[PDB]
């Protein structure tokens, strides 16, 4: 299909990975005995492994000529639970750490000892500020359009 | 032997002249601030380039400045 | 300006150009840099504070 | 006189003989006085 | 293979490139 | 102690062996020497470009006679898949009969040509020990006009003035239309008259020349115009190269893609694009403006390209006189084109081989790619180091702005913070991410579950493949579709030949590419981001910072400005070039690393070990380095030694070399002068040697010294010891 | 902090040990204290150091001086 | 480092290994210390190259810890 | 229990927290819903 690559579901090469790896993990399970302890946890293994397997087989993956799992990151909506739904849960997240970190920031930066409030954080403001960052996406596009996210000059400059 | 230059930012505090390790910098009588005194630096042949006079100035940036430049058994720092 | 005054540094060559500063004193004998301005920001030496001339400071409205 | 004769005449002749003339140059220009 | 004759003078002509060699170098001052 | 370093009498007054140093890294800066001026520094630059070039000539005509003389070119004309090139015979006193009888190739031990002069030569039209020679005895004719010219432009009056220096419209318009120009005519004129018949059997020598005709018809076609006559009947697909079995009469063709034979580019291929070039560039040679009223007056040109909504200040009016004024600017453009033009030829001297059997030639191929990536990187960083220099001591705010408005230029120191920052940015955006890829692979594979790995498709390369006529990613996008226009525009001049070469997979043409290629391009893009970063940083901080806003006052190169301030360490603009150094070093590591391991892999076959082992870091580890490293370190074992054995001691060479810089480097200054003092010491307390005295008091090396030789042994190191592993690997595991 | 170190080590290897099994077969068990839990992959750690136990081989030789020390039970 | 390298390969060159039945002593590298540890390429080789074989070759088994840590500690 | 609330404020003693509850609701995801290669979506 997409560059030259095929499902998951039809590789050959996938099927033969997944039998080494079981025939591998079930002959580490023989030398062991009865229900002990180490033959669950094996037996554990190779089901978590088949279960892996089976999920990646039903799952629109595209595997190469190696029989692994390739991502089509170019922007197509069909794979998109390969790079774009995970790259807006992080961007999601990561905007929340930053804008969180930012109105803490601000927020004793207006204070009596700035610098004291960052080596002993001020937990009830930090928790104040943490749990108000699920608006970040909102909140940065209200601050931005009144002119508070960004500095003109009185930000310093080198001498040239 | 290294350039030693004194520029008028001078508050005359003698943190420099006290913290030359070759006597190179002193204190002269001067009218550009409170303190009526500012450095001098007559004896640069003894300069060593260590930079300690600037370490110890108070002002924003420097009022002793050390261009290092040409060596000299002196200005090397050799005792043979 | 005068004693509390808030000013920006105009000189170039400080750590604090283009920031702002609260004036502690200003002189009033003939020296070059009357201007005594004390910042939030300790410079790269450690010190706060910096005489200033007069043509070197802008006062905030 | 063969050709193959030349590399035995010419690498002891530069690589050990140009090092020491050049060395002795050298020295001598490098420690001169005025 | 080439002959004693053709190695000989492209030796020569190698000298004369450094006479010319030096002459420049010379000229570029001490 | 006096009179060494002529041009500088600080340096000849200094009582210590820092003069002796001094003196020879401060030769080249002309403009720093005493008694300087402008004539006299242009002057001497010109009289060492024309010894500049004769050295290069000199080196050229070296190798042709050493082929010619202790060389198997002709035994290899006539089987040159079989016979190794031989670059010149070996006479060492120190071999053992060991050594002479694993060198010895034919009448004396040599060594194998990695250089693919052997191929080159052979293309463009040389069969004879003969032929060589007369290229040798040409090129040390011409190295003596250079030579003589460079002595006449010194002479009192045949010394150029500033401003036939700085005249730049004639220099560009000479310089374009008659060097590139000219001698690409003159190339094309060789290429047909001697090569094309060389291919085909025919001699075409100073003897004959003048008499055998290139073309049947006989420059007919080119007078009447019927230029078509000069394509038809070109070179088979069963043409022998060097005979006339299956050869043709065309002189300049639309082929495209390889020779069947000799899988590379056809010679009627290379004279037709060298024709074109010419035709080009000396039309382009006529557009700036000399003594006949017509053409262009460059700084006209540069002063009306002001943006008029303005976004680009007052345009690049000030850029004229900055330009003229400076040979830094000009050294670092001209270092900067040279860099990405050698990257050129790297990049496309193995996908397009354009001279006979150098496709098999897996060494010289490395060799090759190596050497010119190597070169391309020491390029790009001297031309950056060059622009740090020409803000440190050339620029001038005044000239660069108008009215306080600030020219293309000079803006660029006032969002300086702006491109640093953002350039920071993207090198820790590439460096994190690439660095999670590759070790969440090593984790994932090392816990035995590869199938967990993160590998991204290079699909945006892979789409490139195809618009180029690759169908192997089934994209069926412009020449991979035989019904795009832009397939049926070309399907009858060029699509033939290069379908069927881009379409093969014993080529190295548009390599097949997977996931590890593209992480390994994400690395690549993070090193050139992060040197980038550095060179820059270096560049616009060059003039002054925060930490130290007159560095301007100080220089290009001086060690700090003190511990004061918290500390200066690095703080001047050759240290930043000096961080670069190593960082330039990692990135054409990395790129040299990926060229070879793939190649290694298309040579071998085993093209799915690279595939599968390219994306984690212990697969590059165990089955780059650790696997073909075998051959190498086995040059000399405890019970013999291999041809290879030379390679092997350059490796170790190498480790020592790096590790010494590692010495220059970790250790500084200031510990190194009282162990010096103490050996002093020594010396003057000790009878029968108080009789020998120096007459340079010997002292440590300096801050900047030491950082320049902690580099050049770090460089030195890293470029032998990579040298003797890819050349000794790429023989000692493809035959 | 030492005490705490070395209690750490003996109870590793009153719980998380093969000691009772090395005992008996000093030649042929490798000395493991440390299991390695289920999760991301990780638990292929534990290797096969006999005595019906998996884990992380032990290179403190621990096993060999609680021995010496009369230590047979866990 | 330099210690440890020569108890490490002195020890398994020459000291350890195994014992035939009738008194046959097999080392586990063979004796190669006494004659390829006298050269800069011997330890290169017959040492680093040789014995970091098990650390490169340890993914996918119980020793791949080793191997991760081994690319830690060089990163 | 005034200056030790204080003393738990601290920068180390919050990140530490901080990054081990981040560690484990990391680590219990990857237990419940192990080898999530994609989205669950
Ligand atoms: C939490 C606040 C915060 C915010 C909003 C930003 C924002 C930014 N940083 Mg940054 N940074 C931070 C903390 C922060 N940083 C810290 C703590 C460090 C020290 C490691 C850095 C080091 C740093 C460098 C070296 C660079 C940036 C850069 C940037 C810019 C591009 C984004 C980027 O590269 O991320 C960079 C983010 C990191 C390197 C990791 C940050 C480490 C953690 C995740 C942040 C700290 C969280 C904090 C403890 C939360 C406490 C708040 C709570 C008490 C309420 C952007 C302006 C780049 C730039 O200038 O581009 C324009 C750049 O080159 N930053
Ligand atoms: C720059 C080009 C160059 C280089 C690198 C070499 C390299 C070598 N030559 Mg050589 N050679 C060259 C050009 C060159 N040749 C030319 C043009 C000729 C024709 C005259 C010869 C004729 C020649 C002979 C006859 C022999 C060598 C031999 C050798 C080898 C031992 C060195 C020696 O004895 O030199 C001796 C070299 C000469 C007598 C000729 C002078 C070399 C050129 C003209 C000077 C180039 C100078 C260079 C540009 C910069 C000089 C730097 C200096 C100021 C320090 C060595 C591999 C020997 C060999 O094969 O041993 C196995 C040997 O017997 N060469
Ligand atoms: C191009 C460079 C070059 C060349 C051609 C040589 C050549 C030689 N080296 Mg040498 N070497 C070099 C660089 C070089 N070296 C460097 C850079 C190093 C340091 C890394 C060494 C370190 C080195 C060592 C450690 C040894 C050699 C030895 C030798 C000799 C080989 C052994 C042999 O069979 O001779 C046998 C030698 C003889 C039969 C006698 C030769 C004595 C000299 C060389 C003859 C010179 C004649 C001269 C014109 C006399 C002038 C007139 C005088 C009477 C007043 C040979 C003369 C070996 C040797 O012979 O030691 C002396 C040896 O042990 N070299
Ligand atoms: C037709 C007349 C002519 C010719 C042939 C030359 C030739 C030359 N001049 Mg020159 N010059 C001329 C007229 C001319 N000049 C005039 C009229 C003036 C006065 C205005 C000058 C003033 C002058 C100065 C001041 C200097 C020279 C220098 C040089 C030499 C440059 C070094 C060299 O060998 O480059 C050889 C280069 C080539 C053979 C071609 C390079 C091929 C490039 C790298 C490939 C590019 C291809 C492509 C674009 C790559 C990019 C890919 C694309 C997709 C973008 C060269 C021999 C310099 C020198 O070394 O002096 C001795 C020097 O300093 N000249
Ligand atoms: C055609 C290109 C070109 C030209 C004309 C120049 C010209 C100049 N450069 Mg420049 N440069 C270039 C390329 C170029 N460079 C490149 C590619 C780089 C990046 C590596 C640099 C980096 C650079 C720096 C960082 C500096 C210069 C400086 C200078 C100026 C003085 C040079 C000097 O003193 O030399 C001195 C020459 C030496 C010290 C000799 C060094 C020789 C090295 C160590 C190699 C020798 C070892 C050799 C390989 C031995 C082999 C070992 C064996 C065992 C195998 C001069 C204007 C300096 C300056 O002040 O500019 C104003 C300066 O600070 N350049
Ligand atoms: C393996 C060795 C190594 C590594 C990992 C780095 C990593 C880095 N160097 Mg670096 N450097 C090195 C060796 C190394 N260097 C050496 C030997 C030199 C010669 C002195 C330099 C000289 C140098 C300069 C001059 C500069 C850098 C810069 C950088 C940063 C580039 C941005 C990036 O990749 O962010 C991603 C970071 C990483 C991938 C590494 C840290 C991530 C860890 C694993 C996180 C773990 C959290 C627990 C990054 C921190 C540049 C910089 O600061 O850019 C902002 C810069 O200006 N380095
Ligand atoms: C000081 C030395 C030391 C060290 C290095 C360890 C290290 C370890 N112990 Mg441990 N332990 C120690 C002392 C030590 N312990 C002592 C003194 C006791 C007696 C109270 C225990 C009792 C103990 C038990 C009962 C268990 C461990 C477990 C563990 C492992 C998982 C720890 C974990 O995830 O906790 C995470 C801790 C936090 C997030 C708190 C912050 C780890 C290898 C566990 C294990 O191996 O599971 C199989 C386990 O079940 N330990
Ligand atoms: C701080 C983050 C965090 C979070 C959100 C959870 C969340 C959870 N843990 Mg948990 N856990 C954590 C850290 C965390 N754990 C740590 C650091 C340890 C010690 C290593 C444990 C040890 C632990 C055990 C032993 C059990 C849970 C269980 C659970 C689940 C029910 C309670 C829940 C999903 C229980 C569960 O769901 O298992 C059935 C359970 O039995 N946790
Ligand atoms: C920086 C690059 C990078 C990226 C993109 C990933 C991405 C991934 N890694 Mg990975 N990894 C990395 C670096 C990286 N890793 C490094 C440096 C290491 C070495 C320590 C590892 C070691 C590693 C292991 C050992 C494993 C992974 C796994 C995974 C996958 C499961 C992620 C997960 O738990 O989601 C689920 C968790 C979340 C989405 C957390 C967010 C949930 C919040 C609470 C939502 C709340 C808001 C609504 C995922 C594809 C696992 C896997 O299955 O691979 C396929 C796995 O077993 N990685
Ligand atoms: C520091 C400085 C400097 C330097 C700089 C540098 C060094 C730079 C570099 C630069 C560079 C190095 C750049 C590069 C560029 C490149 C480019 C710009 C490219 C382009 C390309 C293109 C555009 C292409 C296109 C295409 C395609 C893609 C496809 C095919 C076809 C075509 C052609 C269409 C100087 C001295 C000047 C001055 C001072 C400052
Ligand atoms: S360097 Fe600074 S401190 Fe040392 S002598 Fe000269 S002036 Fe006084």
């Amino acid at each position: 299909d997409i560059g030259g690559l095929n499902p998951c579901k039809d590789s050959e090469v996938f099927q033969k990975r997944l039998a080494k790896t079981v025939k591998k993990l079930e002959n580490r399970l023989k030398k062991y005995e009865e229900g002990t302890p180490p033959q669950i946890a094996i037996q554990q293994q190779i089901t978590q492994t088949k279960q892996r397997f089976t999920r990646y087989a039903d799952s629109n993956l595209l595997c190469g000529n190696d029989g692994l799992p390739h991502l089509i990151t170019d922007g197509r909506w069909s794979h998109g639970s390969e790079f774009l739904l995970p790259s807006i849960l992080f961007l999601y997240i990561s905007g929340w750490i930053g804008w969180v970190g930012r109105k803490y920031i601000r927020t004793v930066g207006q204070t009596s000892n700035p610098t004291e409030k960052e080596i002993i954080i001020d937990v009830p403001l930090a928790i104040s500020i943490m749990t108000s960052g699920f608006l970040w996406p909102f909140a940065a596009w209200q601050e931005f359009l009144s002119g508070d996210l960004i500095a003109s000059d009185e930000t310093i400059t080198t001498s040239p | 032997s290294h350039t030693v230059k004194i520029y008028d930012t001078c508050i005359g505090c003698t943190q420099c002249v006290r913290a030359c390790p070759t006597d190179v910098l002193e204190m002269v009588p001067w009218d550009g601030c409170k303190a009526g005194q500012i450095a001098s630096a007559p004896r640069t042949e003894d300069c060593v380039g260590c930079k300690r006079c600037e370490t110890a100035c108070p002002t924003d940036f420097l009022s002793v400045r050390v261009y290092l430049g040409g060596e000299t058994t002196r200005s090397l720092g050799l005792a043979y | 300006i005068q004693k509390g005054s808030t000013v920006r540094i105009l000189r170039k060559e400080s750590y604090w150009y283009n920031e702002s500063g609260t004036v502690v004193v200003v002189d009033q004998s003939k020296v070059r840099y009357p201007v005594l301005v004390r910042f939030t920001k300790v410079n790269y030496a450690g010190t706060n504070t910096n005489n200033f001339g007069l043509n070197e400071v802008e006062e905030v409205v | 006189m063969s050709l193959d004769l030349l590399p035995s005449f010419f690498v002891p002749l530069v690589g050990l003989v140009l090092p020491l003339f050049s060395i002795i140059g050298l020295f001598l220009y490098i420690e001169k006085e005025n | 293979m080439i002959y004693d004759s053709q190695v000989y003078i492209a030796l020569v002509i190698a000298v004369v490139a450094s006479v010319l060699a030096i002459r420049l170098g010379a000229t570029l001052y001490n | 102690v006096y009179k060494f370093p002529k041009f500088s009498k600080a340096l000849a007054e200094d009582p210590s062996t820092r003069r002796i140093w001094y003196g020879i890294a401060t030769a080249h800066d002309f403009e720093s020497h005493d008694a300087m001026t402008e004539s006299k520094l242009y002057q001497k630059i010109f009289a060492s470009h024309f010894g500049h070039i004769a050295i290069i000539f000199l080196w050229t005509a070296g190798n042709l006679f050493h082929v010619a003389w202790q060389g198997n070119f002709e035994a290899w004309i006539l089987n040159p898949l079989k016979v190794r090139p031989i670059a010149h015979a070996i006479w060492d006193p120190h071999f053992g009969q060991a050594a002479y009888k694993a060198f010895l190739k034919t009448s004396s031990p040599a060594n194998l040509a990695l250089s693919g002069v052997y191929e080159w030569w052979y293309t463009i039209g040389m069969r004879t020990n003969n032929d060589l020679y007369q290229g040798s005895f040409f090129l040390i004719l011409l190295s003596s006009l250079l030579l003589f010219a460079g002595w006449l432009h010194l002479q009192p009056s045949f010394r150029p003035s500033l401003d036939w220096f700085k005249a730049n419209e004639y220099r560009l318009n000479h310089h374009l239309s008659g060097l590139f120009g000219v001698s690409s005519l003159a190339w094309t004129g060789h290429l047909v008259h001697v090569a094309i018949p060389e291919s085909r059997g025919i001699h075409v020598g100073w003897d004959n020349f003048l008499t055998v005709l290139p073309h049947p018809e006989g420059l007919t076609p080119f007078f009447s115009g019927n230029w078509k006559a000069y394509a038809q009947n070109p070179d088979t697909a069963s043409h022998i190269f060097g005979s006339g079995e299956g050869s043709g009469t065309a002189i300049l063709t639309f082929l495209g893609g390889f020779h069947p034979q000799t899988k590379s580019l056809w010679l009627t291929d290379m004279a037709h694009h060298h024709l074109a070039i010419a035709v080009l560039f000396i039309v382009a040679g006529h557009m700036y403006r000399t003594n006949w009223l017509i053409g262009h007056q460059m700084k006209l040109i540069l002063e009306a390209h002001r943006p008029p909504g303005g976004r680009l200040g007052i345009g690049h009016i000030g850029l004229y006189e900055t330009i003229t004024n400076s040979l830094h600017f000009q050294l670092g453009l001209a270092l900067a084109a040279l860099g990405v033009a050698t990257s050129l030829t790297a990049q496309h001297m193995y996908a397009l081989p354009p001279y006979a059997f150098l496709a098999s030639n897996f060494p010289t191929q490395a060799a090759l790619y190596t050497h010119h990536q190597y070169i391309a990187g020491f390029l790009m960083v001297g031309a950056f180091a060059h622009g740090a220099i020409f803000f440190v001591r050339d620029y001038d705010p005044a000239v660069n702005t108008r009215n306080g408005e600030k020219n293309v230029l000079a803006r660029m120191l006032e969002h300086k913070e702006a491109i640093i920052s953002h350039l920071s940015w993207v090198s820790l955006f590439l460096g994190f991410h690439t660095l999670g890829i590759y070790v969440h692979n090593d984790v994932v594979v090392a816990f035995g579950q590869p199938e967990k790995q993160i590998l991204v498709e290079p699909l945006f390369a892979e789409w490139i493949q195809a618009a180029s006529g690759k169908t192997l990613y089934n994209f069926d996008l412009l020449l991979a579709s035989s019904n795009s226009p832009a397939s049926v525009a070309s399907s009858q001049l060029w699509l033939p030949g290069w379908l069927s070469a881009i379409n093969d997979g014993k080529n190295s043409l548009f390599l097949p590419i997977g996931p590890g290629d593209f992480l390994v391009h994400h690395a690549i893009a993070l090193g050139l981001h992060t040197t980038t970063l550095i060179l820059v940083k270096g560049a616009l901080d060059a003039r002054g910072s925060k930490l130290m806003p007159d560095k301007k006052d100080f220089g290009y190169s001086f060690p700090c400005d003190g511990p004061g301030r918290g500390g200066t360490c690095d703080i001047s603009a050759w240290d930043a070039f000096y961080l670069a150094m190593f960082w330039m070093l990692n990135t054409i590591g990395w790129v040299t690393f990926y060229w070879h391991w793939k190649h290694l892999t298309l040579w071998q076959g085993n093209q799915v070990q690279f595939n599968e082992s390219s994306n984690y870091i212990m697969g590059w580890l165990r089955d780059y380095l650790w696997l073909n490293s075998s051959p190498l370190i086995n040059g000399y074992n405890p019970f013999g030694m291999n041809s290879l054995s030379v390679w092997a001691w350059m490796f170790l060479f190498g480790h020592l070399v790096w590790a010494t810089g590692f010495m220059f480097l970790i250790s500084w200054r200031g510990y190194w002068q009282e162990l010096i003092e103490t050996i002093v010491w020594a010396h003057e307390r000790t009878p029968l040697a108080n009789l020998v005295r120096w007459k340079d008091k010997p002292v440590a090396l300096s801050i900047v010294q030491a950082r320049l030789v902690g580099l050049a042994h770090f460089t030195i190191g890293y470029v032998l010891t990579y040298a003797a592993f890819v050349i000794a690997s790429t023989i000692g595991k493809l035959g | 902090v030492i005490f705490l170190w070395l209690s750490g080590m003996h109870f590793h290897g009153a719980y998380f040990s093969n000691y009772s099994a090395w005992l008996t077969n000093p030649t042929s068990t490798k000395p493991s204290a440390q299991i390695v839990w289920p999760i991301v992959g990780q638990e292929v750690l534990n290797a096969d150091v006999g005595g019906n136990f998996q884990g992380i081989q032990i290179t403190s030789g621990f096993f060999q001086l609680w021995r010496a020390e009369g230590i047979t039970s866990e | 480092s330099i210690v440890i390298f020569h108890f490490s390969w002195k020890m398994q060159s020459d000291v350890w290994g195994t014992v035939s039945p009738t008194g046959a002593v097999s080392h586990i590298t063979g004796g190669n210390f006494a004659q390829s540890s006298i050269t800069i390429n011997g330890w290169l080789r017959d040492f680093l190259w040789s014995q970091a074989a098990q650390v490169v070759q340890s993914y996918g088994s119980s020793l791949s810890a080793y191997g991760l840590i081994f690319l830690g500690a060089h990163f | 229990m005034k200056d030790f609330l204080k003393y738990l404020s601290t920068a180390p003693v919050l990140l530490t927290a901080w990054l081990t509850f981040t560690a484990g609701f990391v680590i219990e995801i990857n237990r419940f819903y192990p080898d999530a290669l994609t989205f669950p979506f």
